[PDB]
């Protein structure tokens, strides 16, 4: 009568982590510094278009005026 | 103590977390590096049970017994309880 039965016990792997806090708060920094950078260059690209706008008003004006004073001129000389 | 501290096998399980915990309580207490500042109590209501490796000179080595007092503590507990 030598007829032994058992019973199981259980226990629970450690979850995935424990590399992600320190490769991660490192991402982080990263991530903010990269977005404070990306809004400092949208700014910066912005007044940079503007200006580019400002500059084609004057270019159109300054060709019209040498062109109507080319004209002036030649119709009176001849 | 005796809860944590058993004999080497003599348990039914697969995971066999009764034996990694006396072996490093083992290796703590009395293992390659020497720490000398320290001093450990247990005490316990079945000796037996207690892991033979634990008694031993070098670890642990010194037992008490407590016993059934006699008259005169008798009369000295209950004037304690009595003041």
């Amino acid at each position: 009568d030598m007829r032994n039965e058992l019973e199981e016990m259980q226990r629970r792997a450690d979850q995935l982590a424990d590399e992600s806090l320190e490769s991660t708060r490192r991402m982080l920094q990263l991530v903010e510094e990269s977005k404070d950078a990306g809004i400092r260059t949208l700014v910066m690209l912005d007044e940079q278009g503007e200006q580019l706008e400002r500059i084609e008003e004057g270019m159109d004006q300054i060709n019209k005026d040498m062109k109507e004073a080319e004209k002036n001129l030649t119709d009176l000389g001849k | 103590i005796d809860a944590i501290c058993k004999q080497r096998g003599s348990m039914a399980g697969s995971t066999g977390v009764h034996d990694t915990v006396v072996n490093q309580l083992l290796s703590k207490i009395d293992g390659v590096e020497q720490l000398n500042n320290i001093l450990v109590i247990g005490m316990t209501n079945r000796p037996d049970l207690i892991d033979e490796a634990l008694l031993r000179p070098g670890r642990l080595e010194v037992k008490m017994e407590i016993g059934l007092p006699d008259e005169k503590g008798r009369l000295q507990i209950l004037h304690i309880h009595t003041a």
